[PDB]
């Protein structure tokens, strides 16, 4: 809707894992623009289609992109949904680059967080698979 | 069986020490599978992962993850390291803090008689959130996982530690 989410996006870094902070900056998402999320376990955080055609359908490629960690129990996504937002609304965005490389992944994807997810965004299409 | 001692962050749990000066050589040992998590096929892993299926636990199996400085070296130092029972690891939580990071604390002070968070010159202890993952941890970040004075030194403003 109209609440600050880069300064959302911006509060789940600086403690415990994710310690680095990137920059966030808010951005209007149009209605009928599509972002992309790993499936299963939808969250706030998205990414551009620019970020998962760069992964070339490896999965250790995306999430290195994004510096996100495999799940503790599950490991790696491996499957991505595509969303629709469903009307205007404010999403924070930019660079995943702030986290240990070694660790994280080397970053330069584009993120996007919304806490509206739920409301805001229809999944559309089948999910698809990526490799390894 | 789980003990932290909160002078130099040194955590022992089903016979597995985690402290600053634990190397690769000294954790990745024994009949325990530690798999890379992720593997690397170049063989550069710096992160492995353990399940401790324990039968006197209630909240279930432990799921750790180690992380150390570098690739290949026998002599690697852990830089970091986090954990959770199953029970408790799993669930959506919205904000920084809420039921998944206090039922931790709550479980570890019954465990330990330590109320989290601790830290020191050493790192800092904490149950945190991943709202990537949808889970939460144990979380310890060790004084070598900063790789700048600055970047200890604001991450110890912002998550008020003091030495
Ligand atoms: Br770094
Ligand atoms: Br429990
Ligand atoms: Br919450
Ligand atoms: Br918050
Ligand atoms: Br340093
Ligand atoms: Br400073």
């Amino acid at each position: 809707n109209d609440h600050n989410q880069a300064a959302f996006g911006r509060q789940w870094q600086g403690r415990g894992i994710y310690k680095g902070r990137d920059s966030w900056s808010n951005i209007m998402l149009k209605e009928g623009d599509i972002v992309y999320g790993g499936a299963p376990g939808q969250s706030g955080f998205y990414f551009n289609k620019a970020t998962l055609d760069a992964a070339g359908g490896s999965r250790a490629k995306l999430w290195e992109s994004l510096q996100v960690l495999p799940h503790e129990k599950f490991g790696y996504r491996s499957k991505i949904q595509a969303y629709r937002v469903k009307r205007e609304t404010i999403a924070g965005t930019g660079k995943a680059i702030s986290q240990d490389p070694t660790r994280f992944g080397e970053g330069g994807g584009t993120q996007f967080f919304l806490s509206n997810y739920k409301t805001v965004l229809e999944p559309i299409d089948k999910p698809f698979e990526i490799g390894l | 069986m789980m003990q932290l001692d909160t002078y130099d962050g040194t955590l022992e749990l089903a016979g597995i020490t985690l402290g600053t000066a634990t190397t690769r050589e000294m954790l990745i040992k024994g009949s325990r599978l530690w798999e890379g998590w992720p593997e690397k096929s170049d063989g550069r892993t710096t992160s492995y992962r353990t399940i401790i299926s324990t039968k006197k636990e209630k909240a279930g199996d432990i799921y750790i993850i180690a992380d150390f400085s570098g690739a290949f070296i026998t002599d690697a130092v852990l830089c970091s390291w986090r954990f959770a029972p199953e029970k408790l690891m799993m669930g959506i939580q919205k904000k920084v803090e809420g039921a998944i990071t206090k039922n931790l604390r709550t479980w570890f002070y019954e465990k330990t008689h330590i109320q989290l968070p601790v830290s020191g010159s050493w790192g800092h202890i904490d149950a945190a959130y991943d709202p990537h993952n949808l889970t939460g941890t144990i979380v310890c970040n060790y004084r070598s996982a900063f790789h700048t004075e600055d970047e200890w030194r604001k991450y110890c403003k912002r998550n008020n530690i003091i030495y």
